[PDB]
């Protein structure tokens, strides 16, 4: 266990290093936010599982219902960066620094 | 909360799964639920600023039951005192440890 | 968008922060943070144009990477602890990773350079909605822990957002940019009172809605966005220069307005805990904050900018607006000083 | 009253999928309601022992509590054997 | 005819953990003497 | 059998290294299907089951979606690979070393605390009810039903609400 | 002697597997009014192994465009998962007892959808990249429906264990309570194993041959032999669930052998069936499983989560 | 800080019951019935006591009543009684439902030769009272005293003095 | 352990295959051969450009609806309950909003692929 939650939270840290780092692609920024959500789902299901908490196994159920929507809301905006550009580059959104 | 709604309904919309030793499915104690039971009851009524002081040896118990660092210091400790008694040679380890007991029942 | 859709999502983006505000568990009031955070995302992006795109897009990514760490904040905690709420014992770390996201989300400086380009892309009610209601749900959760906060970290906090909506304000144009770095500069009041009296937070963001609210129904009223969009109004809407120009002087923080209220009892406050340096300096860039609302006083109700012949027909017309809310909202964010003893207790 | 069965007649003709859609939801609907069995789903279900039944300490005010598990008293699930 | 063969296999449920319920006691006497040897044979060896 | 905990937290690791470096979303699509392989495994290590496979489940169609996504709007004439780039090439290198060195650091200055690689597997179930029955992770889950129903009701609205939200952006 | 019980699985069935490629091209043939292979081998009994033999002396295709590390890759992942979703099955002892077996097949069969993703990703040509997409799609048409149509048989069940799909059917068949469902659930099967009229990942006639275009040789016969082995699978998942065979616990032979003559009997319905209809076009998939099946699925799971309840007919939980 | 207090293995001897599961299964419902008063008090004992150590003494007359109770059988119905339990044994959950045939053959010999009566359905899971006269713990969790609480304030309220007091505002 | 052994067998198959297809033929590799195959003639452009998805809107409502199969998935645990009433009544209304979502969808064209 203690092994584990090392590993489980240096995940996290990287796909925190991911999405903070952006690349081209916003696509690719979206994927680091679902690494992020699984490092939390394994960490939280592991900690209920260890301290034998059965009341608290709803919520690692709720975090992936929770995290499906940003995906669902992310990918539909993704498609209205791509119909205006033609690509979901990130350093095409820079109209509104003026 | 900010806005003790649920305490002025009188209902329960998460307040009833809050802490290990909640209610769980089909009587099932959390793991260190007899610590955790222990420290609520202490800290409760005193305010959070007294029982950080006056409840100091039910929760740093509770916080060794729930992440046992002390245990696992423990264990390490007599299995490397072990290893390097070995490695000499002054002791070797009964047969109920070496994989040849009298099994129970 | 037809009926249906706007009650689903207008309710929604009420139920978020009414969810975070009534919750005892923190997975539930992370709940009510997604509900916000997915809810208004339609409403920016309404029109439909580049720059809304642009600003959902940028609104979507910075708020849905905040909401990750402070579930990460959420869930080491529940490891340390086993509990589902932070307490006196919950590690140090786990808080001021929870503060730092929390000020992501709210747009305290340096986590702020989202905050004024969002308001720029987004439609004037929305930047209403954006700068006002949405900041209850991450406030609602600080004043819950303010006994645990490190104020190293708040004041930090707090004395850059005064600093630095104090500077970016000074240079924009742009009424939505006006707005959004004069809210980084309110919260950094908000959260500068907060570990010391989370009270004084409240006053401070009520009397903040409740100047920002009619500012932009101001706004609205004929769809100005410049500082040259709005030096038309008094060939326009002549009788809104009296309450503008005492809004923008009471949003200055200048007595004897409402908005003197908030900043001269955080100052006290700060000082009966010695926070003298801190104080000090805030009180000495508040004054910056005045000069750029002088400087829009100057455009709007103490000048008259050349007009132009189109706006006869605007005059020949008849508006429906404002509402029975914008005056009540004007007269008590400016002329309810002799009422402080009421107000702060 | 008139024209609704005109159209129940016309969607059962060129749309019974929708049709056997809402009849078997609105039917699962009602089927607890007046269902004289409804009750005994969650008896079973009580009735069902997982748990030890840890004993009670006989103080001596327990006259409706069996001694003996073969005593006549304490719940019985006869009417789950003749179900 | 599922009702009716649900409605069995429900009794042959109860029978089977009423079975369980009457050795509990002896596998709980069990666990505590398996159990506590176990501690007292690593406590015999810490000595050492 | 002592290290295998040890082992599938140590793919994760990588996955979300891999991930974290941002090839084509053709390979991150692939990374977060054998992270979630692998993080599945875990919760199944660790006594779970139905949370195991369900954010495998879960996964497996998040990713399909998101490949049908990338032909269509994160794809380029040349998508990039791990290999693809001497300087990614050169970070998923040395981030394998750095946890190899942070292991053996972090390791040899407190020997138990964080990582405790002398008694790796010896803690990985705390307790367990030996002569139990109901102890499966879908009973737990399943409380959403009676006791945690409020988690319930914000999960069904949160999905509930989507669709009213994405058909709204996604509009013309 | 787990190692010989391997073998006594994974041989068995990729001996059948191949044997329904002859079976295939026979019955298609006297349904076409001709008689299929009947010279290589006494009724064309060795044309399987020759096919086989032939594949694997074939020079395989490295394509210039193609990004090698995948085009491998799927086709091994595919022929992997084929075999793996079998060693759950009971027949009516598994192999391997998993309590949540029908969640492995459910998780495993998804799984193998990337096998035609990436290999038609990866094979960079665009009728591959055409049958990719068309397994996104079928994919998103047949998923929802599918693991709901499971939802409401199990809930007669008690649990997600297969071999408790034995004692639930012990005096009737799931089919008859069910019979909505299992009609529901073979069309299903017919869009997860992309059998005609839903091959459409493959189509050969509006695409040249879809995914795996650019496959020749052995790595294009592993395909084959997964799509094959996954049609004798299902089918025989769908001999489990809805028409459960004789068990009696002193003849396990019986149950065996009662087992197949339903499986073998529902494979020649996909057979029957590919030689009856012309091929659906994919974005009518999606509207026939969404528009028809989902919201009878729905219905289907409201009236079985209440049927339990007010029939007092809860399964138990063993 | 404190030793942790364990019985020494000599104190933890006692004549076990090796019988394989089935065995018991097959014999579950009439033991049940038989050794419940010895049972009732051990089960009683660690609830109560919620401590291992502290029941040692009820647990071995546990296996006390558990090995008469087979030597009643290994005495009046050993046949009838092997043929039960080795047909339970062969299913793979040792299904009762698979052999009612043997089963009966066990009942009617304990029934006649022994009295024995199968408890029905329900009346195992039953929740007894059990008589004894050991002390009831009245400090079972060892906890210490709850702190005080902060004494209460007395007294009726009065209009703030000078009112609120701010600054310079007179009310 | 089972499980482990019998996927590896599974893969080594898997792979031994792939290695016998691979050394075994006898291969002649030439630029002509190895071009992609556009029905005789070439390619004109790489098959990497943008694909256009008509039914994205049906993708990302599988997403929402696979999760709600995450949510119905415990049913079989959950009719174990002592509070029936509770849970027929949350199973009913969670699956009447997918359905009611779902009509939303479909009279909004949302199930339409876009032309
Ligand atoms: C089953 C196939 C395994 C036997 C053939 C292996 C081919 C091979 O690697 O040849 C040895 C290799 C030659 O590989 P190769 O290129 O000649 O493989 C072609 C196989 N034949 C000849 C049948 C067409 O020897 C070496 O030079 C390197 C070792
Ligand atoms: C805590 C609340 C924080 C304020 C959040 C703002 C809520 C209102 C959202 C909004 O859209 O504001 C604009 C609203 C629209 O009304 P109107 O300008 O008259 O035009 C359409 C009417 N036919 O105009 C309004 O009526 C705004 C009234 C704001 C009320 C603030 C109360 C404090
Ligand atoms: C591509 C490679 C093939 C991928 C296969 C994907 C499908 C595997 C799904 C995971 C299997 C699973 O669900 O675990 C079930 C089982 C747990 O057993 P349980 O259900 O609790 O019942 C008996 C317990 N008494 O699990 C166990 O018994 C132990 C865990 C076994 C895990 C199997 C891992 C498969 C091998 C992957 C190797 C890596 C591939 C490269
Ligand atoms: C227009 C151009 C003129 C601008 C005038 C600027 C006014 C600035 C006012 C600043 C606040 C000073 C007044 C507040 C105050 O302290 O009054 C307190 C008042 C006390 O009551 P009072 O009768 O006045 O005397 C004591 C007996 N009760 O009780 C009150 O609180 C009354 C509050 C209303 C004050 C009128
Ligand atoms: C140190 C070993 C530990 C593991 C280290 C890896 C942790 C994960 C980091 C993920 C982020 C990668 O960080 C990366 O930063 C580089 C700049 O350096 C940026 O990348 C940008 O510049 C680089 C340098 O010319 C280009 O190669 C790249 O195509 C471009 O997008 C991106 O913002 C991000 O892709
Ligand atoms: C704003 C909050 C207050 C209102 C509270 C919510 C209750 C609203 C009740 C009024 C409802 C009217 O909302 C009704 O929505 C439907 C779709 O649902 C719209 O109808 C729409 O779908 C139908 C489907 O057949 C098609 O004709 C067409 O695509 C479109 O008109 C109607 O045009 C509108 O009349
Ligand atoms: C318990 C539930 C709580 C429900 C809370 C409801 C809060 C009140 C919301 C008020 C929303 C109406 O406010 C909003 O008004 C503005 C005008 O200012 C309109 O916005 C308008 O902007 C410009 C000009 O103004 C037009 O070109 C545009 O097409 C139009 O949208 C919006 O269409 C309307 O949505
Ligand atoms: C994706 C890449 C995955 C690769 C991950 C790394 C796999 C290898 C695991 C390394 C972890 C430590 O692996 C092994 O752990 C054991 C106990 O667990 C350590 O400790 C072992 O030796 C020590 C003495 O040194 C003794 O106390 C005892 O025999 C045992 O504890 C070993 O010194 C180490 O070799
Ligand atoms: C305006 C927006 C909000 C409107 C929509 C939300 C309405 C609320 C619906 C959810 C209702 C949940 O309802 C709430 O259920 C919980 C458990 O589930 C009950 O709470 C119960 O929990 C457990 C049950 O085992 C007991 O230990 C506890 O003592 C008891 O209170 C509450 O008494 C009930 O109020
Ligand atoms: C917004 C979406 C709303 C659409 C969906 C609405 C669904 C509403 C469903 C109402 C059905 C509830 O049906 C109700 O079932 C419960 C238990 O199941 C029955 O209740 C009965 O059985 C239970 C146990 O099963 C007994 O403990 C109880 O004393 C008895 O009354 C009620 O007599 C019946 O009325």
């Amino acid at each position: 266990m203690p092994s584990t939650f090392f590993n489980l939270t240096m995940a996290f840290s990287l796909s925190l290093l991911g999405t903070l780092m952006f690349r081209s692609h916003l696509m690719s920024t979206l994927l680091c936010l679902e690494g992020m959500v699984l490092s939390l789902f394994i960490m939280t299901s592991v900690t209920s599982l260890n301290s034998n908490s059965m009341s608290s196994m709803p919520i690692p159920i709720t975090i992936l219902v929770f995290a499906a929507c940003e995906a669902a809301v992310g990918l539909a905006l993704l498609v209205k960066v791509s119909n205006t550009y033609g690509t979901d580059y990130v350093q095409n959104l820079n109209l509104l620094q003026c | 909360p900010f806005l003790d709604i649920q305490k002025k309904l009188g209902i329960s919309l998460d307040r009833h799964f809050m802490f290990l030793s909640a209610e769980q499915p089909y009587k099932n104690a959390a793991r260190c639920h007899a610590f955790e039971k222990e420290w609520i009851e202490c800290a409760h009524g005193i305010g959070g600023t007294r029982a950080k002081k006056e409840c100091k040896i039910e929760f740093d118990d509770f916080e060794e039951c729930l992440l046992r660092y002390k245990t696992m210091r423990r264990m390490h400790d007599i299995k490397k005192q072990r290893e390097k008694l070995m490695k000499e040679g002054k002791y070797t380890p009964p047969p109920h440890h070496s994989g040849r007991e009298e099994p129970r029942p | 968008m037809n009926p249906i859709t706007l009650a689903i999502i207008y309710f929604t983006i009420f139920l978020g922060p009414v969810i975070t505000m009534s919750s005892t568990n923190l997975m539930l009031m992370w709940v009510g943070l997604e509900f916000s955070l997915l809810a208004i995302i339609p409403m920016l992006i309404n029109k439909k144009n580049p720059r809304s795109t642009e600003a959902a897009t940028k609104y979507f990514v910075t708020q849905a990477t905040a909401s990750m760490i402070i579930l990460l904040a959420i869930v080491l905690n529940y490891k340390q602890l086993g509990t589902w709420m932070f307490q006196q014992q919950t590690n140090g770390l786990i808080l001021n990773m929870t503060l730092m996201a929390l000020s992501m989300k709210l747009g305290l400086a340096p986590f702020h350079f989202w905050l004024p380009e969002v308001t720029q892309g987004i439609p004037l009610h929305m930047g209403l909605i954006l700068l006002t209601w949405q900041k209850i749900a991450p406030l609602s959760i600080l004043i819950q822990i303010y006994p645990l906060l490190n104020s190293t970290i708040i004041l930090m906090l707090a004395i850059t957002s005064i600093f630095m909506g104090a500077w970016g304000g000074l240079n924009q144009t742009q009424m939505r940019k006006i707005m959004a770095y004069s809210s980084i500069a309110h919260m950094g009041w908000m959260l500068a009172i907060l570990p010391y009296n989370p009270s004084l937070t409240l006053l401070n963001l009520m009397i903040y809605i409740i100047l920002t609210a009619p500012m932009f129904m101001a706004l609205m009223l004929n769809n100005s966005m410049t500082i040259n969009s709005i030096s038309l109004l008094w060939n326009k809407t002549p009788a809104m220069l009296t309450m503008i120009s005492l809004m923008l002087l009471s949003l200055g923080g200048l007595p004897p307005l409402t908005g003197f209220l908030p900043k001269w009892i955080i100052i006290t406050e700060l000082m009966k805990n010695n926070c003298l340096i801190m104080a000090t300096l805030m009180a000495m860039m508040a004054l910056l904050n005045l000069f750029f609302y002088t400087r829009l006083i100057y455009s709007t109700s103490l000048t008259m900018f050349p007009t132009n012949n189109n706006s006869k027909m605007m005059t020949h017309q008849t508006k429906t607006k404002p509402n029975l809310m914008f005056s009540t909202l004007a007269i008590m964010s400016t002329m309810t000083l002799p009422l402080a003893p009421q107000l702060i207790t | 009253a008139g024209r609704i069965s005109a159209f129940l007649k016309n969607a059962w003709a060129k749309e019974p999928v929708l049709v056997v859609s809402f009849s078997v939801w609105g039917l699962a609907i009602i089927m607890p309601m007046i269902s004289p069995y409804t009750k005994y789903a969650s008896m079973i279900n009580k009735a069902t022992p997982y748990n030890y039944p840890v004993p009670v300490r006989d103080d001596g005010n327990m006259p409706d509590v069996p001694s003996h598990p073969q005593d006549p008293l304490g719940p019985s699930l006869d009417w789950l054997k003749n179900l | 005819r599922m009702m009716r063969w649900n409605q069995e296999r429900r009794r042959l449920l109860i029978e089977d953990l009423e079975a369980r319920i009457a050795l509990m006691p002896l596998f709980q006497a069990e666990k505590d003497r398996r159990t506590l040897q176990i501690l007292r044979e690593n406590l015999e060896e810490e000595a050492i | 059998m002592n290290n295998y905990i040890f082992v599938l937290s140590s793919l994760f690791l990588v996955g979300c290294l891999g991930l974290a470096l941002k090839p084509s979303p053709i390979y991150g699509g692939l990374g977060l299907i054998v992270s979630g392989f692998v993080g599945c495994l875990m919760v199944l290590g660790f006594g779970g089951s139905f949370l195991g496979l369900m954010v495998f489940l879960i996964y497996l169609g998040g990713m399909l979606v998101v490949f049908g996504y990338t032909t269509a709007m994160a794809t380029e004439e040349y998508p990039e690979t791990w290999g693809s780039n001497w300087l990614i090439l050169g970070f998923l290198v040395l981030g394998v070393i750095m946890e190899v060195f942070l292991i053996c650091v972090l390791n040899y200055y407190d020997e138990v605390g964080v990582i405790n690689l002398d008694g790796l597997g010896d803690w990985l179930m705390y307790e367990v009810d030996d002569v139990g029955v109901m102890l499966e992770g879908g009973i737990g889950v399943a409380a959403m039903y009676s006791c945690a129903t409020w988690m319930m009701v914000v999960a069904g609205w949160s999905l509930f609400a989507g669709i009213f939200i994405i058909i709204e952006i996604t509009r013309d | 002697m787990f190692f010989i019980n391997i073998l006594t699985l994974l041989v068995p069935i990729l001996i059948a597997m191949a044997f329904l490629t002859l079976v295939e091209r026979k019955i298609l043939g006297y349904m076409q009014l001709r008689k299929g292979p009947n010279i290589v081998g006494p009724y064309g009994i060795l044309q399987p192994f020759a096919d086989a033999m032939k594949l694997f002396m074939k020079e395989p295709m490295r394509p210039l465009t193609t990004s090698m590390s995948l085009f491998i890759i799927a086709p091994t992942l595919s022929l992997t998962l084929a075999l793996s979703l079998w060693v759950p099955l009971p027949m009516p002892h598994p192999l391997i007892n998993l309590n949540l077996g029908i969640l492995f097949i459910l998780a495993t069969s998804s799984l193998s959808v990337y096998s035609i993703l990436w290999s038609g990703w990866a094979s960079n040509s665009k009728y591959s990249l055409f049958g990719a997409l068309r397994a996104v799609a079928q994919t998103i048409s047949y998923e929802v429906t599918m693991a709901i149509i499971l939802l409401s048989v199990l809930l007669m069940n008690g649990s997600y264990s297969l071999q408790t799909l034995i004692t639930t059917q012990e005096h009737m068949w799931l089919l008859l309570p069910a019979w909505p469902m299992a009609m529901m659930w073979f069309i299903s099967t017919l869009a997860e194993t992309n059998r005609a009229p839903f091959d459409l990942t493959e189509g050969e006639s509006e695409l040249v041959s879809g995914f795996n275009v650019e496959y020749a040789a052995g790595p294009f016969a592993l395909f084959f032999m997964a799509e094959y082995t996954n049609i004798i699978l299902m089918n025989a998942l769908t001999t489990i669930i809805f028409l459960g065979p004789l068990y009696y616990i002193n003849l396990p032979e019986l149950y065996s052998t009662n087992f197949m003559m339903e499986a073998l009997l529902l494979s020649s319905t996909f057979l029957w069936i590919r030689a009856s209809y012309p091929r659906f076009r994919y974005d009518q998939l999606m509207h026939l499983l969404w528009k028809n099946f989902l919201p009878l699925t729905l219905a289907l799971c409201m009236w079985h989560i209440s049927l339990p309840i007010f029939t007092a007919g809860v399964p138990p939980y063993m | 800080p404190g030793i942790v207090e364990l019985p020494t293995l000599e104190e933890l001897k006692v004549e076990e019951v090796k019988v394989s599961s089935a065995v018991l299964k097959a014999a579950a419902h009439h033991y049940g019935a038989q050794c419940d008063k010895t049972n009732k008090e051990f089960m009683l004992c660690r609830w109560e006591e919620k401590d291992p150590r502290r029941c040692l003494k009820e647990g071995k007359l546990v296996n006390g009543c558990a090995l008469n109770f087979f030597r009643q059988i290994k005495s009046h119905c050993a046949e009838p009684f092997t043929e039960y339990w080795t047909c339970l044994d062969y299913s793979n959950m040792q299904l009762f439902r698979h052999c009612r045939q043997q089963q009966a053959k066990f009942d009617q010999c304990v029934l006649d030769k022994l009295g024995w009566v199968r408890p029905d359905l329900g009346q195992l899971s039953k929740v007894t009272k059990v008589k004894t006269d050991r002390p009831l713990p009245e400090n079972p969790y060892h906890s210490r005293a709850r702190p005080e609480p902060n004494p209460v304030i007395e007294g009726d309220l009065k209009p703030a003095k000078h009112g609120t007091r701010f600054f310079f505002w007179t009310v | 352990m089972n499980l482990y052994t019998v996927i590896f067998i599974n893969i080594l198959l898997s792979l031994t295959l792939i290695l016998v297809a691979f050394w075994l033929p006898q291969m002649n590799l030439y630029s002509e051969k190895a071009n992609p195959y556009e029905c005789g003639f070439d390619p004109t452009s790489s098959a990497r450009l943008p694909f256009s998805m008509k039914f994205f809107l049906v993708a990302i409502t599988f997403l929402l609806f696979d999760l709600e199969i995450a949510l119905l998935l415990p049913l079989p645990w959950a009719i174990q309950t002592i509070k029936t009433s509770t849970m027929m009544i949350m199973a009913f209304i969670l699956v009447t909003i997918l359905s009611l979502g779902l009509a939303y969808e479909w009279t909004q064209k949302g199930l339409e692929w876009t032309e």
